């Protein structure tokens, strides 16, 4: 019998049944993505887009809802923490509905196609045996996606018709689901331009369609279509797994990387936007800006938004979890509740001293305190027996401007130790680690995760296609060589390998 | 709780092992 | 046996008769060749692009194109 | 305008053409040169 | 520890080894 | 002209010897000189 | 309408069985050691 | 179905090293025939199978071949002169690259 | 044959002392390229401006220590061309830069896909299954992850591998430390994949010759075959036998046997990739969370684990200041983890 | 001059060989 | 009968390839070797 | 078996090899030599000298910092 | 709740329907 | 020695294993719902 590896392979040369299961995979996606909706709705919590956003509590299938343009539910609020007004029926919850009721009308047809296979348009009109002319069903889908790439680049981004999409500004402070107008310039090629979108699909939906009509009315070359094997249906396979695990490999890099269509207040911050300070240069260019203003300091740092604190962690980082530490970042470091502020290390005679921040290599990192030249000056001493820069002996204390700490100065070496400690970490917040009961390791952010499940995905797939093609290629022989074969193999015994019509040497 | 579940999983696993050389399909000669 | 007859598979059954129909000899490869040049030519541009291995002046590439 | 990244780029694109078209002039000769008479 | 991780334990053990015993005995029978 | 072949077992032993050479003068050189620790 | 011409009957023999019930279960030990944490 | 005639052995001077290319031993093939611990043959010799198949795996594919050696090659056309030429350049080109071995170094 | 694809074909795909193909186009260049850089650089070219080490034989290294190096951390992900807008057309200064190994990377990829395409195409002109062709993939995933992926993941071509003996024994370290990569289950697979495979290959060996057929008179056993005979050379049921005294259980397959020699190692290298994968985005099966809560809150519970992290906590602390010189770590003596009188 | 060297080093190597070998090529070419 | 080879072919090609820039980087190594610091 | 080529072990055996070969391999060790010993090695590929590897301007270990400044960078480094 | 409750409930349902199919797919393949 | 004369062959049809589901699942509804408490 068939070995257990094999079962599918009864519906290669069945075109209705071919549908029947495309049917069944198709109801079940959409199932999941309706179901999982569902779950991640439930478990939401919308009273704080600040400090509590989507990402810190590992909301998946919820960020890719928000980045099309859906941004209210059925309960009444909205993912700026507003209110809703006539939520409509295109709400989370109406979203998820309709996968649902989408499945199981998909459910129903594949039913239908499964006890009804024999139908005549899957046979060929000269020799009554089921088949297909994959060439001309490939123009008509090429000309229906680009039929529906046009559509969506021309009235849903632009907003002549739909919403739009998710656009932000650089620092993922103010953003709102707006209409993007095309760019088509070399400024379309900015992968954090959000004209781009726009203008390829545009761009591509039309070639696409033009691609589309050449495919209908050309037949393939005959040496083409033999060395290709367009008459089986494995070929189309191999090409389509090649072509997904490419677009698995593109969506991984530009997820890791960050564009503008990854926006940070959807996804969370990437791994680069901490190891190369841009928030806290940010932050220190806003402070800066304030005291040439003639403000204090206290002024100066009380006008920071408290996001854009929250932005500098490392805790936020999404390099630095694990692989088995499951949950979101809240059930690892806690719900972060307020900002206490910018701790200010200064000297005994008035210098001011600098945490070394950990790098995002080190699980464990130790603390130094550098002053504005790069120069050690104080640290938590391993071997305490003998010291030369401790924090005992220098005398270090730390002062907090704005935020809950705001004017308390700590002396105690003790203090001031813990806070030099949490210094390493970016910018000091106060965390509730009793709600989920966080037991204190940093996890990942959807960046990660899906960076991570598609390059798997893609690896795979690299396995799937040289599988595949080495099978419809290497037909004739899966059950294995030709009893006799030795003459073809001889050493010289032809001029070319394999040809026998040039016997010599 | 998990103590129970190792070793299960490992009495399991020498059980199967001890299932496949006492109760093979034994092989015949054509 | 012919099959089972339907409104709908009668409607696009023209669709789905030239079985093994091809154009003799080499066909259109070149002209595909020609546009599968230019394709890996616009690829490797936009991979530069992004690499920034060529700098353009009006293209950014950075969080500041936000602006 | 065109940055010199941009010559650099396309001059580059140009070289790997003209190594093509080396290539495969160099196989069609010898091809030619020697052929197989069945 | 995650004591999630039984439940997964089982259904990991218990899935696979039922549709295993289903072609088995099938096989068997035939 | 000249008649006769080189003995292919003298050829190896000469090439054996070679090689045996080059190696050797690659350890005194690790011994001496560069990288050698004095 | 005729019976579909393409059907198949799957089989698995002692020896398959025994290799699937030994990897699965050392799967499972292994990482049910790892989700365990 | 092997020609060992045609393989290609037959211009190997040393008898004994022609019949080992071939996988050949006339001893061996004696119902008395004792090798060196003293264990008797059964008459099989090197292969059993040499009748069936017509020679062994070292008369079926050989490494040294001197039949198809090219005829040129074991003799020198280029004669004494030639030889006498090479010697001269070969002395001028050691005396050349020593003396450039030594200036370009530190003495 | 009339038309240039069939005359470019004809000579081609000849019978060769070297089989050419059409995929020596791709292989035959790169993979001489990719030999030349690395023979160049571990012999000519320095890394003082880009690691600050000495990795040529030129400057006083051996075999072991000589390597082609990674570029710096301050370029990024840049390909690094010899065009680019870092070495700007300078041979000299692209070597110092770091672009030598880019330059093997890129042209070993494309030689690797080359020889797959060769196997491939010889495999088709035989007329035999393309299963040595699937073997490669292994190989091939490894080198894509451990050399791309992992890079493209991090900070750059800085932590990317190099290319030589210590170079690698540096990155086993590091990967060690950091990573705790002996720690993870897809590296434990990949590693019992490798062991199990050299199990496989000894004892299949030493099966097939132990159990030989008297084809001959003579006691050098090599001389009694000839690969056109049609009978079996060794005893498979004397085999099976043997094995099931023995060990318990034994192949009466040989079909399923050398399936089995092929799968064996193919799974574990893909298994090592997907950890490596995994790994590239610092997703480290590094800790237990229940062993760590319970040694924090008893000062009594001590297991290899902990012994373990102690271990990786020194390695990282007494490598970060010269392994990752663009931090600039200045470690005062007192800070640097340590034990007592060592 | 330090290339040049070199060069003018290598010319006699093809002198020779052009001199021992120019009549079998040229016989292969034929 | 007589036997008659090319002198230059793919094989020759590979084979010089291969060994010339070996030679060439072998003499350079060993010149290495008397280099004081 | 054969190919088409000559056998390598006729070839090997030959006075007219030896003779060609007695010249060409003896030049290119030469050749190496002399490219290693008249300072070629260092300027082509840019290594340091054992007495140039620190300057009396800075007595570290050099640092690139810039990516797109990286050559000018590595000339100032390289200075002598 | 009784998070023991999970675990019971898989089973019951899980083991009895694997036998029953195990039986189910023997017969129908006979 | 000899085959055990008492060989049967179990058997179970469709309807039989679509009540055993429904008995299944109709138990598993009630004393999950007294179980969770
Ligand atoms: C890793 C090696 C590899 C191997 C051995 C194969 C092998 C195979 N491929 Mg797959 N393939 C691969 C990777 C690979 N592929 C990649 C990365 C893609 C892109 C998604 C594809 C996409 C693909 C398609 C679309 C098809 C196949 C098919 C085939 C089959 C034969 C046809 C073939 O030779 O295509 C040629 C494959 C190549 C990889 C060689 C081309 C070499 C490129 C062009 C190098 C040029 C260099 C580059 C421009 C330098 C500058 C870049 C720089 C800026 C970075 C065979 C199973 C064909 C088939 O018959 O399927 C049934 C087919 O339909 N493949
Ligand atoms: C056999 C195939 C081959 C392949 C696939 C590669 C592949 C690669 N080489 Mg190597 N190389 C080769 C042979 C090859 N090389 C040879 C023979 C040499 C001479 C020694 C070199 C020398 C070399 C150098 C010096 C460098 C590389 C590097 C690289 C990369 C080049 C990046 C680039 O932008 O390409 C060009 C882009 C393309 C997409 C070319 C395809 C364009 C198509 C054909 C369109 C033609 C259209 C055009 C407008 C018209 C031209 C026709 C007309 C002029 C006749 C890439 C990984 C770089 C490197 O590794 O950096 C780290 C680099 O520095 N290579
Ligand atoms: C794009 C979708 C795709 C499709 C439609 C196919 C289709 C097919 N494959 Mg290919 N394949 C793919 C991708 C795909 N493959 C990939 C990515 C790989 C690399 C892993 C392979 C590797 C592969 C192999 C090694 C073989 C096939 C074979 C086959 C045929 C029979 C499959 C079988 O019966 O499984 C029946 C499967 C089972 C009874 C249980 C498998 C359960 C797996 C182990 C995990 C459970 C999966 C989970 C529930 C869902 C996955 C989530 C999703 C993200 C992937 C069929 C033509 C077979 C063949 O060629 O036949 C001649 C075969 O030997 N395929
Ligand atoms: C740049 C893109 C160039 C055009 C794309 C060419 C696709 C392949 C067509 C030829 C192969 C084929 O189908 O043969 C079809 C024919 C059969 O019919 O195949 C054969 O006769 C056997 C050929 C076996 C080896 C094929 C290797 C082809 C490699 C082509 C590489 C590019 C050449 C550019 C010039
Ligand atoms: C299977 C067979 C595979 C065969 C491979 C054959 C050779 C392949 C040739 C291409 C390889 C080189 C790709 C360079 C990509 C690169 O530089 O990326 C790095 C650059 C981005 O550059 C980075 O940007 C960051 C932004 O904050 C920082 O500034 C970093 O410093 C900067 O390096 O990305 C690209 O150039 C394109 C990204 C999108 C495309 C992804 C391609 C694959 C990525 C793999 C997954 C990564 C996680
Ligand atoms: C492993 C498989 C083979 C991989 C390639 C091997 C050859 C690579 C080049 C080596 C080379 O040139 O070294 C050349 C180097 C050069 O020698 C170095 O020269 C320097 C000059 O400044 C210093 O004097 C160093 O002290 C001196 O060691 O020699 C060595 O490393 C000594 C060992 C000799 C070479 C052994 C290579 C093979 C090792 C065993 C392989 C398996 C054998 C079975
Ligand atoms: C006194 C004896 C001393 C030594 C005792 C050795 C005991 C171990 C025997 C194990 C047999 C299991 C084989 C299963 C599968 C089985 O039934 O094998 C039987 C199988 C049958 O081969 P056939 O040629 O009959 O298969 C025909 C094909 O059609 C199959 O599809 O033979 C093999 O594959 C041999 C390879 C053994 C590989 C052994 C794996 C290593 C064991 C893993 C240990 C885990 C320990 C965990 C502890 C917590
Ligand atoms: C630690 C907890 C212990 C308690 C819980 C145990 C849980 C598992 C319960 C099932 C135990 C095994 C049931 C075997 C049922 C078949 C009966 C049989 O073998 O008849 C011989 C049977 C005799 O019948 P005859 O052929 O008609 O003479 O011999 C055969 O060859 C029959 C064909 C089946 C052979 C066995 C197939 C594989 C069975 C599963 C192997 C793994 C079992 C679990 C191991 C670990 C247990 C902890
Ligand atoms: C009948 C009907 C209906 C209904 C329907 C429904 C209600 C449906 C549902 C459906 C559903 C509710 C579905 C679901 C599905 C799901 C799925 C399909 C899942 C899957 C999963 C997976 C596959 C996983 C995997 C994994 C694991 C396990 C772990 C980790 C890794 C991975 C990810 C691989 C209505 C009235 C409306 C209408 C009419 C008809
Ligand atoms: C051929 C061949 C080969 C080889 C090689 C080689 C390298 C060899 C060598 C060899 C040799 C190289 C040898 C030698 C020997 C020697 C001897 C044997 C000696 C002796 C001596 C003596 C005995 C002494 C004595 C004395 C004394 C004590 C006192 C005083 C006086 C006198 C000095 C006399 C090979 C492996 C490649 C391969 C195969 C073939
Ligand atoms: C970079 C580059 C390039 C290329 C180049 C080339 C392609 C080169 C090549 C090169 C080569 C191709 C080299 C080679 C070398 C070799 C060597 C250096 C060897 C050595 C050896 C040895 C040392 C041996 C040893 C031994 C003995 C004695 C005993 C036994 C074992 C053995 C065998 C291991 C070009 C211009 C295109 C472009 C730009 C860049
Ligand atoms: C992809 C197929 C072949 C690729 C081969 C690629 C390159 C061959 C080598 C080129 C050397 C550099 C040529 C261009 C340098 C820059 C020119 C400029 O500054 O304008
Ligand atoms: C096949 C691809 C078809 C079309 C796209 C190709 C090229 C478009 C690029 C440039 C043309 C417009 C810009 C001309 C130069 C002026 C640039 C400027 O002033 O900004
Ligand atoms: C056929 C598929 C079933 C359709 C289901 C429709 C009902 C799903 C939504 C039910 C809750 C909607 C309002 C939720 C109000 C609760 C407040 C909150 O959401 O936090």
């Amino acid at each position: 019998g068939l070995p257990w590896y094999r079962v599918h392979t009864v519906v290669l040369n069945d075109p209705g049944r071919l549908i029947a299961v495309h049917l069944m995979h198709t109801s079940l996606v959409s199932g999941w993505a309706g179901s999982m909706a569902f779950y991640e709705l439930a478990v939401f919590d919308p009273s704080d887009p600040v400090l509590n956003p989507m990402w810190r509590q590992g909301m998946f299938v919820l960020p890719f809802m928000t980045r099309l343009g859906i941004t209210q539910s059925w309960g009444g609020w909205t993912i700026s923490g507003e209110t809703a007004s006539n939520p409509g029926i295109w709400s989370y919850e109406g979203v998820a509905a309709a996968h649902i009721i989408l499945s199981g009308l998909l459910f129903a047809a594949s039913i239908w196609h499964w006890v009804y296979w024999d139908l005549e348009l899957f046979r060929d009109p000269r020799t009554s045996n089921p088949a297909l002319d994959l060439p001309k069903i490939f123009g008509i889908h090429l000309f229906l996606s680009g039929l529906l790439c046009f559509g969506f680049g021309a009235f849903h981004v632009t907003g002549l018709f739909g919403p739009g999409i998710w656009v932000s500004d650089p620092y993922g402070i103010t953003g709102t689901v707006q209409a993007v107008a095309p760019s088509w310039d070399a400024t379309g090629f900015d992968p954090y331009n959000p004209g781009g979108i726009s203008a390829h699909h545009i761009a591509a939906g039309i070639l696409g369609v033009l691609a589309g009509l050449f495919h209908l009315c050309v037949r393939p070359p005959q040496r083409l279509y033999n060395g290709l094997r367009m008459g089986n249906i494995e070929t189309v396979l191999s090409s389509s797994i090649a072509a997904v695990f490419w677009a698995a490999f593109v969506v991984s890099g530009t997820m890791w990387y960050g564009s503008a269509a990854t926006p940070i207040e959807l996804f969370g911050p990437t791994r680069y936007q901490w190891d190369l300070g841009f928030f806290q240069q940010e932050i220190e260019r806003r402070v800066q800006t304030s005291l040439a203003e003639g403000k204090s300091a206290s002024q100066a740092w009380a006008e920071i938004p408290e996001k854009l604190a929250f932005y500098d962690y490392i805790g936020n980082n999404p390099a630095k979890g694990g692989l088995f530490r499951a949950g979101a970042m809240n059930s690892g470091d806690g719900i972060a509740v307020g900002w206490l502020g910018h701790a200010v290390f200064k000297d005994k005679q008035g210098n001011e001293l600098f945490v070394r921040r950990m790098p995002t290599f080190f699980e464990t990192f130790p603390v130094v305190l550098l002053d504005k030249d790069g120069v050690v000056r104080a640290d938590v001493p391993f071997r305490r027996s003998e010291s030369k820069y401790s924090i005992e002996q220098v005398g270090v204390s730390v002062t907090f401007y704005g935020g809950e700490l705001d004017g308390v100065t700590f002396s105690d070496p003790a203090t001031v130790k813990k806070y030099a400690r949490r210094a390493q970490l970016g910018e000091i917040f106060e965390f509730d680690r009793a709600t989920l009961q966080s037991d204190g390791v940093f996890r990942t952010s959807p960046r990660g995760w899906f960076t991570f499940a598609h390059l798997c995905f893609a690896l795979l797939f690299f396995f799937g296609h040289i599988w595949h093609g080495a099978r419809t290629i290497f037909r004739d022989v899966f059950a294995g060589i030709d009893a006799d074969l030795d003459e073809q193999v001889e050493f010289g015994a032809f001029l070319k390998l394999g040809d026998t019509s040039t016997r010599r040497q | 709780m998990e103590a129970l579940v190792y070793t299960f999983l490992l009495v399991g696993t020498l059980g199967i092992i001890f299932f496949a050389i006492f109760f093979r399909e034994p092989p015949r000669i054509v | 046996d012919t099959g089972i007859s339907t409104p709908l598979g009668t409607l696009l059954k023209p669709l789905n008769s030239e079985y093994g129909k091809v154009a003799p000899g080499w066909g259109t490869t070149v002209l595909m060749g020609i546009f599968m040049a230019l394709f890996a030519v616009f690829l490797v541009i936009i991979l530069e692009i992004y690499n920034s291995s060529v700098l353009l002046d009006d293209v950014t590439m950075s969080w500041e194109s936000l602006a | 305008a065109a940055t010199p990244s941009l010559n650099n780029l396309i001059g580059s694109v140009v070289a790997g053409g003209l190594v093509l078209a080396a290539i495969a002039g160099a196989i069609t000769a010898v091809s030619n040169f020697d052929s197989i008479r069945r | 520890v995650n004591i999630l991780g039984v439940i997964a334990t089982a259904l990991f053990i218990i899935i696979p080894t039922s549709f295993l015993l289903i072609l088995y005995v099938k096989t068997a029978s035939q | 002209g000249t008649t006769g072949r080189i003995p292919l077992w003298l050829v190896g032993t000469v090439a054996g010897v070679a090689v045996i050479a080059l190696v050797g003068i690659f350890f005194y050189g690790s011994y001496v000189g560069l990288g050698s620790s004095l | 309408a005729k019976p579909n011409p393409n059907k198949q009957s799957v089989e698995l023999n002692r020896t398959s069985l025994y290799w699937g019930l030994l990897l699965i279960f050392v799967l499972a030990v292994l990482f049910s050691s790892y989700i365990f944490n | 179905k092997i020609d060992i005639s045609k393989q290609g052995l037959n211009s190997i001077q040393n008898e004994t090293v022609k019949l080992n290319l071939m996988g050949k031993s006339k001893t061996m093939e004696s119902k008395d025939w004792v090798d060196p611990q003293g264990r008797k043959g059964k008459g099989y010799g090197v292969y059993r199978f040499a009748n069936k198949y017509g020679a062994n795996v070292d008369g079926y594919s050989p490494i040294y071949t001197p039949d198809t050696w090219s005829e040129s090659g074991d003799s020198y056309k280029l004669g004494t002169k030639g030889l006498i030429a090479w010697a001269g350049l070969i002395v001028v080109l050691l005396g050349v690259g020593i003396n450039l071995v030594i200036s370009t170094s530190a003495l | 044959k009339r038309g240039w694809f069939d005359v470019v074909d004809d000579w081609l795909r000849r019978d060769r002392f070297v089989f050419v193909g059409w995929s020596g186009l791709l292989l035959f260049p790169t993979a001489y390229l990719a030999l030349g850089g690395w023979f160049t650089g571990t012999t000519f070219v320095t890394s003082w401006y880009t690691h600050g080490l000495a990795s040529s034989y030129l400057e006083g290294c051996n075999f072991l220590t000589a390597a082609v190096s990674t570029p710096a951390n301050s370029m990024g992900h840049s390909l690094l061309f010899l065009w680019g807008p870092e070495a700007q057309g300078d041979f000299t200064r692209w070597c110092q830069l770091g672009g030598l190994w880019t330059f093997v990377a890129l042209h070993g990829s494309f030689s690797l896909i080359g020889f797959m395409l060769r196997q491939f195409e010889i495999a088709r002109s035989v007329k035999i299954r393309p299963y040595n062709a699937i073997a490669f993939s292994a190989p091939i995933s490894v080198f894509v992850s451990v050399f791309l992926i992992y890079p493209l993941g991090q900070s750059g071509w800085f932590f990317a591998p190099s290319f030589g003996v210590a170079a690698i024994f540096r990155f086993i370290l590091f990967f060690q430390g950091f990573h705790n990569w002996t720690l993870n289950p897809f590296h434990m697979m990949g590693v019992a994949g490798v062991l199990g495979a050299a199990l496989l290959c000894a004892i299949h060996g030493a099966t097939v010759e132990n159990t030989l057929f008297e084809d001959g008179d003579g006691a050098n056993t090599f001389r009694a075959f000839n690969p056109t005979q049609a009978e079996e050379t060794y005893s498979m049921v004397t085999a099976n036998r043997f094995w099931s005294q023995i060990f318990g259980v034994a192949f009466s397959n040989k079909r399923w046997l050398h399936f089995f020699m092929l799968f064996v190692p193919v799974t574990g290298l893909w298994m090592s990739a997907i950890g490596v994968v995994g790994l590239a985005l610092n997703l480290r099966a590094y800790d237990f969370v229940s062993q760590e809560i319970r040694a924090a809150e008893d000062p009594e519970f001590e297991t290899f684990y902990t012994k373990n992290i102690l271990l990786n906590e020194g390695i990282r602390a007494w490598m970060a200041a010269q392994d990752q010189p663009h931090e600039k770590l200045v470690f005062p003596e007192e800070v640097l983890p340590r034990g007592n009188a060592l | 001059n330090r290339f040049g060297t070199i060069a003018l080093l290598a010319v006699p190597v093809i002198g020779w060989v052009l001199f021992n070998i120019l009549g079998p090529l040229q016989n292969q070419l034929n | 009968k007589s036997y008659t080879y090319p002198i230059f072919t793919v094989r020759w090609l590979a084979v010089h390839a291969l060994a010339v820039p070996t030679v060439f980087f072998l003499g350079a190594i060993t010149a290495m070797q008397f280099i004081q610091r | 078996g054969a190919t088409g080529e000559r056998p390598f072990s006729d070839i090997l055996t030959s006075i007219r090899y030896w003779v060609i070969h007695s010249i060409t391999i003896p030049s290119l060790f030469i050749a190496g030599w002399l490219f290693v010993s008249t300072g070629l090695a260092y300027d082509v590929f840019g290594s340091p000298r054992p007495n140039e590897y620190f300057t009396e301007d800075r007595q570290e270990t050099p640092l690139i910092t810039d990516r797109f400044n990286a050559l000018e960078q590595v000339k100032k480094l390289s200075e002598v």
